[PDB]
């Protein structure tokens, strides 16, 4: 009545590298001193 | 060393923790705006934004230098009279 099936192996789609991607925190608002025209008027 | 105090800011958890409404552009904000608009404006003319060497600002500051030397010579010969 019906045909027969054989347990051929399942194929593997590339799975996930289920790791822990880590990200470095940004810099820390470096303090900038006033421009100071006296030492800024040379040109 | 000199024991510096890196800028810090916690929370409030009270009544005076949402009352200020003071709009005043700090120096950092205007620097940041300048930089962002000079990294976008260098992303539609150079088509790369690693920002290692910016020639656009170079051009603009060159024309500005022309203008400044212009006005300098103008007055330095206005003193001639």
């Amino acid at each position: 009545s019906r045909l027969i099936f054989e347990h051929q192996r399942r194929l593997t789609p590339p799975t996930t590298r289920k790791g822990t991607i880590t990200i470095e925190p940004p810099p820390q608002l470096p303090r900038v001193v006033p421009p100071s025209l006296l030492r800024r008027v040379l040109p | 060393d000199r024991r510096s105090f890196s800028s810090r800011t916690p929370v409030n958890e009270n009544p005076d923790g949402v009352q200020y409404r003071r709009g005043f552009v700090t120096r950092h904000q205007v620097s940041g705006w300048r930089f962002v608009m000079r990294r976008i404006a260098s992303g539609v003319a150079l088509h790369d934004t690693r920002m290692l060497v910016d020639p656009l600002r170079t051009q603009s500051r060159a024309v500005l230098t022309g203008a400044l030397i212009l006005v300098t010579g103008l007055v330095g010969c206005f003193i001639f009279s």
